[PDB]
């Protein structure tokens, strides 16, 4: 249950 | 008193933001802001994105803030205020699907 889109940064 | 009428509305939530953009407001690419009621009181960046397969819609980007002074929706980039970050995002998205309001509420 996501509440907001958090810009990722993984490979 | 930031734009208070373009990329930031005030102390709004995600429910009013979705019905605030779809219920008469602007087309897609419109990213507004508002206080997130998820935490003690963080900020937010709602977005409008209609599609040719369901109707209009609206997403959101919970904005956070460093106690040292660093507004950032993503820790990849922070700023000093919401007007200064809307200033930088105005020329760039910063990393989210789209940047702050694209057009002009005018």
């Amino acid at each position: 249950e996501p509440q907001y889109e958090e810009i990722p940064i993984y490979l | 008193s930031i734009q208070a009428e373009e990329w930031y509305f005030g102390k709004l939530g995600r429910k009013d933001a979705e019905r605030q953009l779809l219920s008469f407001g602007n087309p897609r690419g419109t990213f507004l802001i508002r206080e997130s009621e998820t935490t003690k009181g963080a900020y937010s960046l709602s977005i409008r994105d209609w599609d040719d397969m369901k109707g209009d819609h609206v997403k959101h980007y919970k904005i956070r803030k460093l106690d040292n002074g660093g507004y950032y929706i993503t820790t990849r980039a922070q700023f000093e205020t919401l007007q200064q970050l809307v200033q930088h995002y105005s020329e760039r998205a910063a990393g989210l699907s789209s940047r702050l309001v694209v057009p002009s509420h005018k």
